[PDB]
């Protein structure tokens, strides 16, 4: 996918409520550093719901693919407020992207 | 020669079935036409511009309101109140084409309605039977709220509407949709985080977050907060009176009594000025997207 074209879509849909940098501040969402092969819920400082604990799963580009298409389906009880993209091409130029972004 | 009386009147031959593929038009443009004003979509505009067309009611002498569609013409769409809402009006022409059975004013209120259901906010049953009225029913300039006042101003206005405390509040709980535009309105930036996720957000942010009062661009004095929000004066004034803070409280605690209420204050809204007949049908609930399994 396009990581520029997915550096677009986390400014525009993603950024208010997330950051990517390391040490990077917890917002309405906690700081995405490191998100790829960790566990759901587990960044440290940050207040989750225990729905998103309770998913437990290591997060990789398949099923933050499924997430971001509709994270209630995904999550159900998320407090992630967000719609869900819905063209595959969107989330693959996103998951693109925030692969190295948050390296 | 007796009060003005908006009497419901079904088109010829529509049922519950025909609206839902109308619904469902302007639901699937929604989805697809996702980068406008930067991603936000469509959604909230044309919720505004449901507000916007049925806002201009007055219980007095039953004037303006969402019956007569009477937004199609140049004098109440080029209102300076009303200015963006051109871009959900184009959006809705393609869809009236495709409907061309459709008074414009069931079209406008169905809009918002879609909007709200396909930004995951509550259902909200709604009715048929606007019918399009000639262009000198067209209500003047200036009969929508200003920005720049207080919660006096507030409570007072909306008494034209014919709504109390609770309804003022439920209903602007849609400022959590959205944004300010300076080239629209002399405000600018973003209500809060979730822009076209319909939630409890304004009055959760209303409360917690730190507000400051500054000069914009336009040199209009907007509420702004460090988390990069901004609320207008009449939006911030709801925690400035005591009894509108009361329902700020409630609803921001309760999202479901919330969705509950902005459900029935909505669709009073849309309704204001409309009389419906005994052979009319009940209101109709429509099939999100999600439920259809899209
Ligand atoms: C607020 C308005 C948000 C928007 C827009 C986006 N996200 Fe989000 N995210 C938000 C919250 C409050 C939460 C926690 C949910 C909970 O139940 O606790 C999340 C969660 C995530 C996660 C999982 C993080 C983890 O499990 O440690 C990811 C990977 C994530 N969010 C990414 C993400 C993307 C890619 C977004 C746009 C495309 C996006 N979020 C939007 C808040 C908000
Ligand atoms: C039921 C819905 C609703 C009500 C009631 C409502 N608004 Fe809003 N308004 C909206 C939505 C949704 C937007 C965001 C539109 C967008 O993002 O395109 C908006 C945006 C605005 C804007 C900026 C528009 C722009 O594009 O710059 C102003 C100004 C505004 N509202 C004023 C008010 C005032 C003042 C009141 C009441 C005293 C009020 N509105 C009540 C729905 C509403």
């Amino acid at each position: 996918g396009s990581a520029k074209k997915g550096a677009t879509l986390f400014k525009t849909r993603c950024l208010q409520c997330h950051t990517v940098e390391k040490g990077g501040p917890h917002k309405v969402g906690p700081n995405l550093h490191g998100i790829f092969g960790r566990h759901s819920g587990q960044a440290e400082g940050y207040s989750y719901t225990d729905a998103n604990i309770k998913k437990n799963v290591l997060w990789d580009e398949n099923n933050m693919s499924e997430y971001l298409t509709n994270p209630k389906k995904y999550i159900p009880g998320t407090k992630m407020a967000f719609g869900g993209l819905k063209k595959e091409k969107d989330r693959n130029d996103l998951i693109t992207y925030l692969k190295k972004a948050c390296e | 020669t007796t009060p003005l009386v908006h009497v419901a009147s079904v088109e010829k031959g529509r049922s519950y079935e025909d609206f839902q593929k109308v619904y469902n038009a302007i639901a699937l443009k929604l989805r697809e036409d996702d980068e406008y004003d930067n991603y936000i979509g469509y959604g909230p505009v044309l919720v505004r511009l449901a507000w916007h067309i049925s806002g201009t009611w007055d219980k007095h002498d039953n004037t303006g309101g969402s019956y007569g569609g009477t937004y199609r013409f140049k004098k109440e769409f080029n209102d300076p109140s009303n200015a963006g809402l051109q871009n959900g009006f184009k959006f809705l022409e393609p869809i009236h084409k495709e409907f061309p059975w459709i008074s414009s004013g069931d079209l406008f209120s169905l809009g918002g309605v879609t909007a709200v259901q396909e930004m995951q906010g509550p259902k909200i049953p709604w009715r048929c039977g606007r019918v399009d009225t000639p262009e000198d029913t067209t209500p003047d300039n200036g009969r929508l709220p200003d920005a720049d006042k207080d919660a006096g101003y507030v409570r007072t206005f909306f008494q034209r509407l014919n709504m109390n405390d609770r309804e003022v509040v439920a209903l602007m709980g849609a400022h959590a949709l959205g944004k300010t535009h300076l080239k629209n309105s002399g405000y600018e930036g973003p209500f809060g985080a979730a822009n076209n996720v319909f939630t409890n957000e304004f009055y959760l942010n209303l409360l917690n977050e730190d507000w400051k009062l500054e000069k914009n661009d336009a040199n209009n004095e907007q509420w702004d907060s460090k988390s990069g929000y901004m609320m207008l004066p009449t939006d911030y004034s709801l925690i400035q009176d005591p009894k509108y803070l009361s329902i700020v409280k409630e609803y921001a605690n309760d999202q479901d009594k919330f969705f509950k209420d902005f459900s029935k204050a909505f669709e009073k809204l849309l309704e204001n000025g409309i009389t419906f007949p005994k052979d009319a049908p009940s209101p109709f609930i429509f099939k999100t997207l999600e439920e259809q399994g899209l």
